[PDB]
């Protein structure tokens, strides 16, 4: 499966402020409202089926890293596959490319 | 495992249906009743099924 | 309905989300009523519904 990449931030010095938590709790609150309607955006990325094709809607004027994201078919994910050789593409490179 | 009460009268549960984007507003907001998948049906004041 | 040699997509809403703990277990399926269907159509799923 094709993923966005997340990246880990900078690992920061973990301070142990319990009032982090309320903010994570507002922010998930949010999310989980905006959720209902940002269904169409690449951060809504629902599992596929093979060869199923989604639309996902997305910004222009950026750079931004994906991930193939490789399972057994019993759709475990590998705790290494570092043996592969990967082919990325795009139907048009003036519209986007890697 | 595998056994039961014989019998069990305790009808007056406290059934909900939940909303699962309630994460903060400890708020006593009238929520539109539209968004939901689901809704607790009432119980009928007819004769004791 | 078509023309000789024409050709459409077609598209689809509603019904069941891959079930939520396993999610392998879904499918969709697309299939016509005889037993005999590449003489007659050619059907190609294509990306989402």
């Amino acid at each position: 499966q094709l993923q966005v990449a997340n990246l880990p931030k900078d690992h920061q010095i973990q301070d142990s402020s319990h009032h982090q938590q309320i903010q994570q709790q507002e922010q998930q609150q949010q999310q989980q409202q905006q959720q209902s309607t940002c269904q169409d955006t690449i951060f809504s990325i629902k599992k596929q089926k093979q060869g199923e094709i989604g639309t996902y809607k997305i910004r222009n004027d950026r750079d931004i890293p994906f991930i193939a994201q490789v399972f057994d078919d019993n759709g475990k994910p590998f705790t290494n596959y570092s043996s592969l050789v990967f082919d990325w593409k795009s139907s048009d490179q003036t519209q986007a490319k890697w | 495992k595998g056994v039961h009460f014989d019998s069990c009268n305790l009808d007056d549960l406290e059934w909900r249906v939940d909303d699962s984007n309630a994460n903060n507003d400890n708020n006593g907001g009238g929520g539109s009743n539209q968004e939901r998948s689901f809704s607790l049906l009432p119980l009928q004041k007819t004769n004791t099924p | 309905l078509l023309t000789l040699g024409s050709t459409l997509n077609v598209f689809f809403s509603g019904g069941p989300e891959p079930w939520h703990l396993e999610r392998k277990s879904h499918f969709q399926s697309i299939v016509s009523n005889l037993t005999n269907e590449q003489n007659v159509l050619s059907i190609v799923p294509g990306n989402g519904n």
